[PDB]
Parts: C-alpha cells; structure tokens; sequence
C-alpha cells in the first residue's frame, strides 16, 4: 500500500516556473539554542562516562585525654551515565534530483530540513530525555530532576503552580566537571553531515535504480557530574502568569532564588533555558518591575532579556510548555 | 511519459467488480494539497479493454482520508462508458486542489460487472497529450 | 480573486432542484482543451448556505457537449454535504484537460431539495488559497 | 513553505534505518483589481468654465 517515505516525485512541489525554489519558507523550524551553547568532551568509558563522587565525609571526634578515638572512612559511590547515537542516511533517486536540472539545489534544500530536524530532535530530547521507556536515547534534564525526594529535590524550586498547564525553567552550568555532553571514543560529536555519493539502490523487483544518499551522524549522551550545578524551576503555571508579578508566580525573584541555589558559579559557564513563552513574560515582568522605579519613556517596552544575572539567557523552543506537574 | 515508480497505484488491476485500487498513495503530511503544484495530475491508462456484458460504465475518482481507513471522493471523472476504454485511453484527472494524507483510486463500476480490463493509475508531471489539429481546413 | 465575467456562468444561481447552470460557456473551437493551458479551473463559491430539510449533498460538475444541446460530465466533486457550504467555500474543480465546445455547470443535489443557497461558478487563473500551516506545534 | 521535517532516529546497534523525506506544501494567493470611472455631463462641467477646476 503506502510507500514510505522515500522521496517521491514531489520534487516538483518545491519549484516555481523554473528551478528549485530558493526562498522556501522555513515554517517548522525553531531557533532554540542549546546546541550551540552546550559543551562537548569525549566520554571516558566504553558505552558510558564514569564519575566517582564523594558520598560521605569522615566526621572527626573530640577526644578525652587518654583515650584513642576511632579512625574515620569516606564512604563513596561512583556513577556513570549512558549514551545514544542519533543519525540518518538520506537517499534520493539520481534522476529526480538531476531532472529539471536541479541536482545540487535539491540536495541543499533537502539538507537544511535535515540539519533542522536533527537539531530539533537533539534539543527536545536533551530536556525531556527518557530511558526507562525509550531505551535507545540518552537521558536528559528530566527526569534526572523529577521527584522532590531526590538528593537534588532541594534543587528543584516549586514555582508553586499546579494543574497540568505548568512549565519549568532550567538553569544549568556547562563546564567539564559540572555538566557537559559526551560523544564516544572515538566517534566525534557533533553532527557530521557526510555525503555518501551516488551509488546503486535495489528495486523491490530486482532493478538497478542508480541514485543518491547522504549521512547525518550525531551521537551524544549527557553528563551531570553534580546536580548542584543545575536548578529546576518546576510547575510555572503559564495560564496563571500575569505581567504585574501579581497573580500566579513571579519570575524575576523566582529566578534570583535559582541563582542563589547554585554553589558558587565559578565554572564553567551558566545559561538560562526557558520556553519562548516565559522569555516573553520575564520580559514583561522586568519592565513591570523597574517602571515602579526608574525606566525611560523610550525604553517603555523594555530590552529583550539577554543576560539575566549576567548569565547568558537562551531561548529554547525545544522545551515543553504543558508538561505534567511534579510531586 | 515519465511515471513515478512510487506514486504508481493499481499497476494493471483487473477491475471486475467496483473495487478500490490496490495500493493507496500515502503523503507524509496532514494536508499535502498537491493540486497546488499546478503540475501533478492523476492519469489512468486502459488495458486491454473494458470488455463487459455491457453496457456498463467505469468511473475513476480520487479518494482522500485522514488516515488510511475511510475514503471520500475529491475528484471524479464521470460515467466513462464502456467501449471508450480500448488499450491506450487516458482518463486524466488533474490533482484535486485540497489533498490530505493517503490518496487512493476507486473504480466506481456501473452495472454490470466488467468481464475484462486492467487500469494504471499514477500521479505525474505531466501527461503526454498531442493530437494533430486541423489546419485550413480546406487542405487538410 | 480576479474573475473573467465572460467565463463566469451561474452568476449567483439559487440551486434548489438538481438543475444546470444558467449560462453555458462557448469556446471558439471544437477542442479548446483549456484544461491544457494548465492554469484554468472552475471555482464554485457558496452563498448563503446549504440550507435544506437535509441531509442533502451538492455535487458540482463540469459538462461538455459538441454543440450547445446535450451535455456529459467531465469532472465531478463528490457528495459535498450541507453544512460544508458555509458562506464562503471555494469548491475548485480543475479544468478537465479534454474540453469540447460548450462547457456548463450542473448541480447534482441529493435529496431533499436545497431550500436556500446560491453558487457562483467561474473559470479562473487561479484561486486564492493560503491557509495557515502549523509551526512547532509544541510552541505552538 | 516547509511543511514537515525529517526527524532523524536513535538507532539501536547494527540496524540500517529509514531515509527521511522533507515534506513541503506550497500556497498560492491572488490579486484583485479595484478601479473606477468618474463621469460628468460635459454640459454641467463646462459652465463658468469650471471644467478643469471641477475635474
């Protein structure tokens, strides 16, 4: 019945009176920015990246004179975290791309949607990355911080909102020992767009079908050395946000409590991660807060948020707005 | 006339009762709307012929669906009578302007059932159609 | 949407029984094939609505003839239901690729009779169809 | 205008995965002409010679 996918003769659909349409309007692509901002260091293990992390300090004792006090011992657990590889080959019939004379123009335009689908997927998975169910993928910021019971439960700040319509803000600190990405030894990250070249394909019938193919490897996992460098602001009920930080949960303060949750941002480099929705409301709320103080007439709308603390503030589309509420 | 290996549905289907086409074309989007190309169009060729007890008619019509389950006419031909379908008779239907995922071809067969006949349905860009036209016509 | 008033048939015809269009288009040749200009298409707009006793359907269909006398269907829509004919519903039938002299528009009305609703049919190049397409849709 | 992205896949080991196809619909939208004539009986415009002043 249905043939999937695998590039039909709607190469025609992408054209004017003429060649491949250069100005196709990029609708489904979003400019979330972790992928540029996140750091990459090669993972240390085979299919993993091990990290030994101190679990218990020795206590010490006050000793009365004449009485040997006990020796002490640092109990210590170590934790490794897994990966996933993300790639596709991308094949096209050699004739369909050559015809109407648009061989390279098609290859390019088909490619851009590919880099974009790749970034969209890497990025949505980086925040809501599972593994008890998806198995194949590396596990991302939730649910390493899901339940409030976690040793980093103190690290998730309840925005206070409830119900199903509630976002969260993330603040992470990307650096080699606090939080970073990993690619295996030695497959390199990140995104390798290799072109396989023309090569023959095989028909269901038996027929040579002389045609193209392109690869898009991109294999990452994600180390969270210590959750202390990451704060989750769960349950920001977005229906309930009002710009006058009045009803619902205020952002500016809720956030400064997030800066205060991080032990000493020294390394490597911090970043805010909020859905475009919040980025707008945080904008409105900042100009709502300073207006009752000192803001100019022409700066009445307010500069769009850039450096919150200063920390760079990154807009991330690839961050679900209606995520289920945490308990 | 170039033909897409993949958009070909009902390759040489022996339509005897009013059946739907063998394969159903599945686009990878909710509302492909490929009529807007002003370029794609369904073409049905005939083989060998719509021989039947007669006189019967065979109507080609494109069908949509949200999902590959329930179809509805979005284009049709009309009652092409029998004895208009000898081998080499193209019924061209321009692509309907508002397509959904999963298009198919149904053969609305008027009574009685056909005794013989294959049909080839596929979406192309475009048909090869060139009849010679008269000239003066005093000569020739 | 630009309209040629001469290619206009059924200026605002009140379709109640299954009747044909008021005017019949006359081309200046035996085989205009203006389906071949690959640009022309019938459009039927709706006003005010498919009011009927119901449930009724309205099948818009283009018809050819050799001469202005006896017509036969060359394109068809399918049984478009009442309450799919709100004020403002362009039903485009692409121009059939093998036109003959004298094209007309017939309205195949399923029972019961339509009680109120006009339709305006015209050949244009081409329709205004720019419906919004999703973006994320995660946001949103 | 781009209608669908290839998504890519997490691929389990030793398993040749599907190619993707970036679906994309296009939209056409029309013009309209708005025009009018502006007539006056020449006899009415001519008097007191305000033919041009009137126009």
């Amino acid at each position: 019945s249905t043939t999937n996918p695998t590039l039909a003769d709607v190469a025609a659909r992408m054209t004017p009176d003429g060649k491949i349409d250069p100005q196709i309007v990029e609708m489904l692509n979003e400019t979330n920015e972790i992928l540029d901002d996140m750091t990459v260091i090669e993972a240390n293990g085979f299919t993993e990246h091990k990290t030994t992390v101190r679990s218990g300090l020795p206590t010490g004792t006050w000793r009365k004179l004449n009485y040997g006090v006990q020796p002490e011992k640092s109990r210590t657990v170590q934790v490794k975290d897994s990966m996933g590889m993300l790639e596709t080959y991308a094949e096209v019939d050699k004739a369909l791309a050559d015809l109407n004379g648009n061989s390279a123009a098609w290859r390019l335009s088909e490619d851009r949607a590919f880099i974009e689908g790749m970034n969209q997927t890497q990025a949505t998975t980086l925040f809501y990355g599972d593994s008890s169910i998806d198995a194949e993928k590396f596990m991302g910021l939730t649910p390493r911080f899901n339940s409030l019971s976690a040793e980093n439960g103190q690290n998730i700040i309840d925005a206070g909102g409830t119900g199903s319509d509630n976002a969260s803000i993330w603040l992470t600190v990307w650096g080699p020992n606090t939080l970073h990405t990993i690619y295996p030894k030695g497959s390199q990250a990140g995104l390798q767009s290799r072109d396989l070249g023309e090569d023959t394909l095989i028909d269901a019938a038996g027929g040579r079908y002389q045609g193209y193919r392109t690869h898009y490897k991109w294999d990452i996992g994600l180390t969270l050395r210590d959750w202390r460098y990451v704060v989750r602001i769960a349950n920001v009920d977005v229906s309930e946000l009002t710009k006058n930080a009045s009803a619902g949960a205020d952002l500016i303060d809720l956030m400064t409590q997030a800066v205060e949750l991080i032990p000493n941002v020294g390394m490597g480099r911090p970043a805010f991660y909020m859905p475009r929705k919040i980025r707008s409301f945080l904008r409105r709320q900042i100009t709502n807060k300073v207006a009752a103080s000192t803001l100019t007439m022409e700066e009445i709308a307010g500069k769009k948020v850039v450096a919150f603390d200063g920390i760079p503030c990154r807009r991330t589309d690839a961050l679900l707005l209606t995520e289920a509420r945490v308990v | 006339m170039i033909i897409d290996k993949l958009l070909q549905v009902s390759d040489g289907q022996a339509v005897t009762a009013s059946a739907a086409s063998t394969d159903v074309i599945d686009f990878g989007q909710a509302n492909p709307n490929t009529g807007m190309d002003d370029r794609s169009k369904m073409v049905i060729t005939v083989d060998e012929s719509a021989d039947a007890a007669g006189a019967a008619t065979v109507t080609f019509s494109v069908q949509d669906s949200a999902d590959n389950a329930t179809f509805a006419d979005v284009a049709a031909t009309g009652a092409i009578g029998k004895a208009n379908l000898a081998a080499g008779k193209q019924v061209v239907i321009p692509m309907p302007t508002k397509l959904r995922r999963y298009c198919r071809v149904y053969y609305t067969v008027a009574t009685g059932p056909l005794t013989a006949g294959k049909f080839s349905a596929q979406v192309v860009t475009g048909i090869q159609q060139n009849v010679a036209y008269p000239d003066s016509p005093r000569i020739a």
